[PDB]
């Protein structure tokens, strides 16, 4: 769980995290933490990356969301992991 | 569990 404060964090995210939030949609630069984890989340499902019998499974290595993580695949439960994979790929406005 | 629910629980 993100924290509250930290959900309305405003971040303009790296040119490969741009490029996979625009391919579901997403029409700006500049987003809060909270709108950069619906449009990922909501990319995963629209590449059906989850395993479908264990969901909290993704699988990533032929796809841009394994280049820009830099992993093959990984866990949803992992939350620490995920949320240091994606700081790498913004910058915190004003940081 | 659905993905859904796993991500809404890390968001």
């Amino acid at each position: 769980q993100i924290p509250a404060s930290e959900q309305e964090t405003l971040v303009r995210p790296k040119p490969l995290l741009l490029k996979l939030l625009k391919s579901v949609g997403a029409q700006k630069d500049t987003y809060t933490m909270k709108e950069v984890l619906f449009y990922l989340g909501q990319y995963i499902a629209t590449k059906r990356l989850y395993d479908e019998k264990q969901q909290h499974i993704v699988y990533c290595s032929n796809d841009l969301l394994g280049d820009l993580f830099g992993v093959p695949s990984f866990s949803v439960k992992e939350h620490r992991k995920i949320y240091t994979m994606i700081y790498r790929n913004l910058v915190v406005v004003n940081q | 569990t659905s993905f859904x629910e796993y991500w809404a629980l890390l968001l």
